[PDB]
């Protein structure tokens, strides 16, 4: 739903790692390259960086329920 | 029947991790070293969470598991706080709790990212490790998110919430003098980070007289105290726990005696 | 000539004498399918593909794949007439989450296929404004590490259910028998497998009233609590009051201590217009050491006890596993498929881009991915050091650990203490 | 008896496979055919 | 041989072969 | 004429310890020496290998005619 | 309802002691010391400080039950040295030796910073 | 009357004990009667009150007056809520309470419902009459000559023997280091002054008639004087349940009350020292080198060719069919007798592969009763698929799948998957594989429902059949079943298997 | 029946559905019938208008030829007729 | 005019014109569309 | 008592026996908002 805080396996901090990972992403830096930048050394936090499903967007495509 | 000698020997110095070698000790001390780095060093974190609004797309609880899952540097402020059991006090007072206030509204089209750095605490020398920051909820158009917690004192024991460290990779013999692992193919296993072996040589000869010292410690903070910080803690925290241990173990010998 | 409804087709290549109607032309214009009005309709109306059904299959020799079997060798047959878009697509929507599933037995894939229907995870986008009874929701749910192409048109990644967990098959306090697993309680604080279980109560009244009679403490002026009220087991959530021809109650209780906080209230108009309210209650279910998680290879096991993350084994670098499994269960409940799994995730977790399990590759098998992961500074088997989390020790045997993706299940302690 | 029952919204890969399912008119169907290939999921 | 025998004379013992109760 | 195994079945050794523990709870005077443990079932098998309980078994032939017998001469192998 | 809190895995319950001793009949000069509330971590360094003495005969740290936060440390001497005073020696010695670990990692974080 | 909940294992409870969750155990009380000699306890538990777990919920007095939750005297019938030491039944198991949510069991012998009788005499009856291939592994590694244990890891795994004297044994070796050895600890774990015999699965045939035959050149057979393992590993056979195990012989000689502490100390002791030491499965115990991978891919390159050469003879059909069949079924029998032999040696040739290090050769020695064939499908060859005991029917039009020719009776197709699982299986083997699972399936679940109904039929057959006073079994109607029981009057459990020793050997 | 061609979702973009609180990824393909989701699972039977022969042990018949036959659902949906021979056990239709 | 070695892309990108032309569903809504009109 | 609707989101008084109809609005299914009252959720 959104990116987890202290990626679960060892509890490096990967909450505010997301949005720098999508402008990474969006640049010519490649999926490795990315993670690589971003600091993430150890392959859990890799894992929790990579295979995070970002669905904020899609709930947030629906109308709030108070205006 | 007495101590050895230990030596600290330290290669890396960095305000995320510290990078040392414990010499001239036994394994057991080295290995509840590192059980006291990652489960009994106290921090402060955020523990009791008042939702006053949540218009989100993520329920209350999320948005308190997340607050409390973010680290807040604590330096110091962790010695002057005592514990909740430990404070004959009312719920929360500042001498045993540190106050935040969260109040965020969109107002504008665009998705607002409400992070940590929207948290606004009391205390300024307690504040999130960000001063990217940590996203906490992102919100749209109309909604809001305003709440109030309270942040106590805890170690890893507790919860994972107050574990300072990111990881502690803990080694001791890099290449296999005591032959602790029996490798079926040692030529196919990488060599380690501290190993001082050829590499034509694949293993270490086996050391019969040998025992377990020159432990490896790579402790990465998680950005709410200094590594340096999380070992001081950590060897004062043991220590004021055999203490304690020593207290109540002459205590009973006395009644007993 | 059968042009009735009810038989089953499958659409497939036109063969040639040697060569497939599909040539690089028809690749290259469904490559920019967008902005190129260039779809599956008109593959079909060029003569490349055509559906054939049960009744022709016994007419036509098909071949499984065009790559090696159109070319010249030992004559087996020369008069291929059609070939397969490709063989994996043999398999359902749940038969196409398991990974190498040619590398499990046929009883392991039919258990998978089970569990999946039965998976916890997010299940609609639009969750939150529908009120469907017995719903479980994940915090955070994964794309696995290790995926099918099949899973790109089933929408998984698009909202999965399940999540990647760092697994090592090793044998560590007893609590680790035949189906059990144990977790690392700190990882679970960190958010294993947290999930929301939304339930829905429906009340109607007609010729009953919804009214707060004179616990009701949490009740409001209109009979129905207002939303946000944490409910305890034998609290009354609506109110509803029934004349009797001094007034007797006919209440709604909360099912025999379904303890939860109420997410949204309700009310409208049936069709006779009589006032009916829905209640809609989150409970949060963090995982205790009764819940059952699946991996997509194994049988379904409940979690035998959580350890802290100093308690837990550690690495080199101080990766604790996040579950371990018995190395005993081979036999019984998991595969070698399980084992690739680990390995292609571990690969793909080091490199980066996510590894690819179709069932019928010949490009990827277990030599490839061994080199992959030696490339990368770890043992190519997948085997690491691992140290003892109470006492420091180095495990004689080094432990087989690895990313891999489980799945949470709707059997819980949670749900059935109630 | 056996037809239109509620739909499974447990999980998205749930409801796929309800809403993609087919039930033999048997209250030897037990067995796999060969036929079977690729028409259904074996 | 103790439970086969038992089962075997259990149901000869009424002087003619006899079906199991069900 | 008293043919019967000098043994005592695992059935009547249930059965009698069931039925003197449920005396004995029910306040029946103790034969033995008592301890400070308080579970009546433990009291009942010690008074049991201290060879005095107070109750004799009375077995039941096919044809229906009863022996008895008295727990004391009553060895037990266990 | 039924999930243990957190607190109580390390606070001590009131009217329960924290450690307490108890003679090990069966076996000359042995002791039994149950320290409530506590891991592996305490029960670990004692035994090895106490195997690094070398007047006992037996020393060894279990945990019955991982759920139930209880140590039993078994600890068997030699004769006319009782195992309540090996015990206090190998604390003393854990507490002078972290002192010390202590001490020199504080002049290692001086040295290595401005050096 | 209870609450049901999923068990989950948990290796440090006993054997005969339960844990219980406290919530399911203050649910539902056990009713006790007021003792002279036990009115302080009742009392402080009464006063605690049905708030706290340990507590009381009703109070009966001797006019049967229900009281909820205060004078207790003699008479007054308590129900309390169960606590340690108390006795259920789902087989009766001693009660612990534990902190989390589940039942605990330990799985040794093989969301379930329990109960708790009332009264005394039930409570009574239940209790003086009431490694699962999981520590055969381990106990097999342990009993290595290669396990040498060091002082510390002596006293650990001293720690959790129940039956421990406290006296540590000399260790094996003095000089250089003290290292104990784990048959010592074994020994230590066995009870009392057990003799056994009994060879261990590896052992070949001809040690015995050879040289060494006692001495043991391959920790060949095992020996147990004086109740402590002289020498030799323990597989299965040496300790599981069998015809003179450790086990068997322990329990024949001095009673299943210790064999339970042994089972105990076993599954403890096992577990510590597997803590450090480890067990693991991975890829690397399915990469059996490059010559078995060859030899085997060779042996079925063969079978294939002979699978040709029968069918192009069969085309030339002189070929002189057998006896008592048609051409169909003795061609038939011959193709499924070349492939099965050459399933079984592509499958001794892998496991004779795993020379000392693989990890599934550690559960093949030991747990050989259904897993051989499971790790020769893993590394060497799935095998021949069967429908119907037949292979792979034609269901088209004289063909098995669309991707054949008619009439193939080749290898490749009629569901011959020649590929292991590590190598991946082809389409045309995945399917067949999947139709060969799909019929085990089929048949399981009709043998379950069978097996259940012969069961109960055969336990209502003879429910009523019981041994008499005077020695004899009659039934309910009170006739004769067997003048003696097993036509010598003496019990079934109690005897063993035996040789006369003068039936065989010649005048 | 949801996403037919004639229900108000058909032809819908990925915001049209998130605009009125619909699913973009929802398949579709289910009735809602008093507010419960029925999907309706094709039912198997044995195809029409097609001759099978077939041979049943304890019948008396060695071969039977079946036939069933409809005119597309016009009505009467079940119209079957038999051809069978009689065992010699003289082969009698 | 000819794919080799370039196979799996190219029947990959086949399936995913046919998936996200039909869907998954398809038949069932073939049918109903059928049945109604 | 204030009373939310369900798409024009615009706050509506319902009492005893009044029928679920939004004022200006033409839509007829509608929520209701949140509690005042003092809630704890605790951060673990
Ligand atoms: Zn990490
Ligand atoms: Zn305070
Ligand atoms: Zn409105």
């Amino acid at each position: 739903m959104i990116i987890p805080v202290r990626c679960f396996t060892c509890g490096k901090i990967v909450g505010n790692k997301w949005e720098a990972y999508l402008g990474l992403l969006q640049a010519e830096y490649t999926e490795g390259d990315a993670l690589d930048a971003l600091g993430l050394k150890r392959y859990c936090c890799r894992r929790m960086l990579l295979a995070h499903v970002d669905l904020i967007e899609k709930l947030l495509n629906y109308a709030p329920l108070e205006k | 029947p007495y101590a050895n000698q230990p030596t600290v020997r330290i290669t890396e110095l960095t305000d995320e991790n510290v990078k040392f070698i414990i010499e001239n000790t036994d394994l057991a001390v080295a290995n509840s070293i590192r059980r006291v780095f990652i489960a009994e060093v106290p921090i402060i974190a955020i523990d009791w969470v008042q939702i006053d609004a949540n218009s989100s797309v993520l329920h209350d609880e999320f948005i308190a598991h997340r607050l409390g899952l973010i680290p807040l540097t604590s330096d110091d402020i962790v010695d002057k706080l005592q514990y909740s059991r430990d404070c004959t006090c009312e719920e929360f007072c500042p001498e045993c709790s540190v106050e935040f206030t969260l109040d965020v509204r969109c107002n504008e089209d665009q998705t607002r990212h409400v992070t940590s750095r929207d948290l606004i605490s009391n205390s300024p020398r307690v504040i999130p490790v960000t001063s990217d920051d940590i996203l906490i909820v992102k919100l749209r158009k109309g909604q809001e998110l305003r709440l109030r917690a309270y942040a106590k004192k805890g170690f890893g024991k507790e919860h994972a919430k107050w574990n300072p460290t990111a990881g502690v990779a803990f080694e001791y013999d890099p290449d296999n003098a005591l032959r602790h692992t029996v490798y079926p193919k040692p030529e196919e296993w990488p060599k380690s980070e501290y190993s001082e072996l050829d590499e034509d040589e694949s293993q270490a000869p086996y050391d019969p007289n040998g025992k377990p010292e020159r432990f490896y410690y790579n402790v990465e903070s998680c950005g709410s105290l200094r590594p340096e910080t999380i070992v001081l803690s950590a060897l004062s925290g043991l220590k004021k726990k055999l203490s304690d241990l020593q207290t109540q173990l002459s205590h009973e010998i006395q009644s007993d005696v | 000539i059968y042009t009735d409804a009810g038989r089953i087709c499958r659409p497939l290549l036109i063969v040639e004498k040697q060569k497939l109607l599909l040539k690089k032309r028809h690749i290259d214009q469904l490559k920019e399918r967008e902005y190129n009005n260039y779809s599956w309709q008109d593959l079909v109306a060029s003569g490349v593909v055509e559906y054939i059904d049960t009744l022709e299959e016994e007419t036509v020799m098909l071949a499984m794949t065009p790559d090696d079997l159109q070319e010249k060798e030992v004559a087996y047959c020369s008069t291929y007439t059609h070939c397969e878009i490709h063989p994996s697509m043999i398999l359902g929507v749940c038969a196409s989450i398991i990974p190498f599933p040619d590398h499990n037995q046929s009883p392991r894939n039919t258990y998978q296929s089970a569990m999946g229907k039965q998976a916890m995870g997010v299940y609609i986008t639009n969750f939150h404004v529908r009120m469907d009874t017995l719903a479980h929701v994940l915090y955070y749910p994964q794309k696995p590490l290790v995926t099918t192409r099949s899973m790109e048109y089933l929408r998984f990644r698009e909202l999965p259910a399940g999540i990647n967990s760092i697994v090592a098959i090793a044998s560590y306090t007893g609590y680790n028998q035949e189906d059990s697993v144990i977790m690392n309680r700190s990882a679970v604080d960190r958010g294993f497998f947290r999930s929301v279980f939304y339930r829905s109560y429906k009340e109607q009244e007609s010729k009953e009233v919804f009214e707060k009679p004179t616990i009701y403490d949490k009740l409001d002026d209109d009979g129905l609590i207002a939303p946000g009220v944490r409910v305890s087991g034998d609290d009354v959530i609506i109110g509803k009051t029934v004349t009797l021809p001094t007034k007797r109650d006919c209440s709604t209780f909360l099912r025999t201590s379904e303890t939860g906080i109420v997410d949204q209230v309700m009310v409208t108009l049936n069709q006779e217009g009589y006032k009916f309210c829905k209640i809609r209650v989150r409970s949060v279910r963090i995982p205790q050491i009764g819940d059952k998680f699946a991996s997509r290879h194994g049988q379904k096991g409940t979690c035998g006890i959580q350890y802290r993350q100093e308690d837990m084994p550690f690495t080199c670098e101080g990766i604790t596993p996040d579950i371990i499994i018995n190395p005993h269960a081979i036999p019984s409940r998991m595969t070698i498929g399980h084992l690739i799994e680990c390995l292609q995730g571990k690969v793909s977790a080091n490199k980066g881009e996510i590894g690819d399990a179709t069932p019928f590759n010949d490009a990827v098998n277990v030599q490839k991915i061994s080199n992959l992961l030696s490339d990368y500074g770890y043992h190519l088997r997948g085997n690491e050091v691992l140290y003892n989390g109470f006492t420091g020790r180095k495990i004689t045997s080094q432990i087989f650990i690895g990313p891999t993706y489980y799945q949470r299940l709707k059997h819980m302690v949670d749900d059935k203490i109630h | 008896a056996g037809v239109s029952q509620v739909l499974n919204r447990l999980t998205f890969a749930s409801t796929l496979s309800h809403l993609r399912r087919l039930n033999s008119p048997i209250g030897k169907p037990r067995q796999l055919h060969n036929t079977l290939w690729g028409m259904v999921c074996p | 041989y103790r439970h086969l025998a038992l089962l075997c004379d259990t149901m000869t013992c009424r002087g003619h072969l006899m079906a199991i109760t069900r | 004429k008293r043919i019967t195994t000098p043994y005592m079945t695992k059935y009547e050794r249930a059965r009698v310890l069931g039925t003197r523990a449920l005396q004995i709870a029910m306040c029946a005077p103790v034969m033995v020496e008592l301890e400070g443990e308080t579970d009546p079932l433990l009291i009942a098998m010690k008074e049991l290998k201290a060879r005095k309980i107070p109750i004799i078994i009375r077995r039941y032939l096919p044809d229906g005619s009863y022996e008895d017998w008295g727990v004391d001469e009553l060895i037990i192998s266990d | 309802m039924n999930a243990p809190p957190a607190f109580e895995s390390f606070l001590l319950f009131e009217g329960e002691k924290k450690i307490t001793i108890n003679k090990d009949t069966k076996v000359p000069n042995a002791c039994l010391f149950t320290i409530n509330k506590e891991d592996h971590t305490l029960g670990n360094i004692i035994k090895s400080q106490l195997l690094k003495d070398p007047q006992v005969l037996f020393a060894g740290y279990k945990v019955p039950h991982p759920l139930e936060h209880k140590i039993i440390i078994r600890v068997q001497t030699t004769p006319d040295y009782s195992p309540q005073e090996a015990f206090t020696n190998a604390i003393t010695d854990l507490i002078s030796e972290l002192s010390l670990l202590e001490e020199r990692f504080r002049v290692a974080i001086k040295d290595k910073q401005e050096g | 009357f209870s609450a049901r909940t999923v068990i989950t294992p948990d290796p440090n409870l006993s054997i005969d004990q339960v844990g219980v969750p406290r919530s399911i155990a203050a649910n539902m009380t056990f009713a006790e009667i007021v003792t002279p000699f036990n009115i302080d306890r009742l009392q402080e538990l009464v006063r605690r009150g049905n708030s706290q777990y340990p507590g009381a919920k009703y109070i009966i007095r001797d006019n049967g007056d229900r009281i909820d939750l205060l004078h207790l005297q003699t008479g007054y019938k308590v129900e309390r809520h169960m606590c340690d030491g108390d006795i259920v039944i789902f087989m009766g198991h001693r009660v612990r309470i534990l902190p989390w949510s589940t039942f605990r069991l330990n799985l040794s012998v093989t969301e379930m419902n329990l109960h708790l009788p009332q009264s005394l005499e039930t409570r009574a009856e239940i209790q003086e009459l009431a490694i699962v291939q999981d520590t055969l592994t381990a106990v097999r590694k342990f009993t290595k000559r290669d396990v040498f244990l060091e002082r510390g890891e002596v006293m650990n795994l001293l720690m959790f023997l129940s039956t421990w004297d406290g006296k540590v044994p000399q260790p094996a070796i003095l000089k250089p280091r003290p290292l104990w050895t784990g048959k010592q600890i074994f020994s230590l774990i066995i009870p009392g002054h057990i003799n056994c015999i009994r060879t261990h699965s590896t052992h070949p045939d001809d040690e015995d008639s050879g040289p060494y035959k006692h001495i043991s050149p391959g920790d060949t057979k095992v020996v147990v004087e004086n109740g402590e393992l002289i020498m030799g590993i323990l597989c299965k056979k040496s300790l599981g349940t069998s015809a003179g195990s450790l086990v068997h012989i322990s329990y024949l000689e001095m009673g299943h009350d210790i064999t339970r502490l042994f089972y105990s100390n076993i599954q403890t002791v096992i577990n510590n020292w597997l803590l450090i030491e480890g067990h693991t499965i991975g890829i690397g115990d399915s990469i059996a080198d490059s010559k078995t991978y060859q030899d085997i891919q060779n042996t079925i390159k063969k079978a294939k060719q002979d699978v040709i050469e029968v069918i192009e003879k069969a085309h030339n059909n002189e070929l002189e069919p057998t006896p008592g069949n048609t051409l169909r079924q003795t061609f038939e029998n011959q193709v499924n007798r070349i492939l099965n032999d050459a399933r079984d040696k592509t499958g001794s040739s892998a496991q004779k592969s795993l020379s000392e290090y693989n990890n599934f050769k550690s559960m093949v020695v030991s747990g050989a009763k259904g897993s051989k064939i499971n790790i020769s499908q893993v590394i060497a060859v799935v095998g021949q698929q069967n429908v119907e005991g037949k292979r792979i029917p034609f269901g088209f039009k004289h063909r098995t799948l669309p991707h054949f020719i008619k009439d193939d009776y080749g290898p490749e197709s009629r569901g011959f998957v020649e590929n292991s699982y590590l190598a991946g299986l082809t389409p045309t083997e995945f399917f067949f594989h999947a139709m060969g699972g799909r019929e085990g399936l089929i048949d399981t679940a009709v043998k379950t429902a069978e097996t259940g109904y012969i069961q109960r039929r055969l336990i209502k057959s003879m429910e009523s059949v019981m041994v008499k006073y005077d020695a004899t079994v009659r039934n309910s109607i009170n006739q004769v079943v067997q003048l003696r029981y097993g036509e010598d009057g003496l019990a079934g459990e109690s005897v063993e298997f035996q040789n006369l020793a003068t039936l065989k050997p010649s005048n | 029946m949801l996403r037919s061609t004639y229900c108000l979702l058909n032809g819908l973009t990925d915001r049209d559905l998130c605009e009125l609180n619909e699913c973009p990824l929802d398949p579709g393909g289910y009735f809602i019938i008093n507010g419960s989701e029925k999907v309706l699972i094709a039912q198997e039977k044995m195809a029409t208008n097609t001759v099978y022969v077939f041979a049943k042990k304890d019948s008396k018949y060695a071969y039977t030829g079946e036939c069933r036959s409809c005119l597309e659902n016009s009505s009467r949906p079940t119209s079957t007729i038999w051809v069978s021979m009689l065992a010699r056990g003289g082969q009698r239709i | 005019e000819i794919t080799p070695d370039l196979w799996q892309e190219a029947c990959w990108i086949v399936i995913s014109s046919y998936f996200d032309e039909k869907g998954l569903v398809r038949q069932q809504l073939d049918s109903f569309d059928e049945f109604i009109q | 008592m204030i009373y939310i609707c369900g798409e024009c989101h615009t706050e509506n008084e319902i009492k005893s026996r009044d029928p679920i109809r939004c004022r200006e609005c033409g839509y007829r299914i509608m929520y209701k908002k949140r509690t005042k009252r003092l809630v704890v959720f605790d951060a673990r």
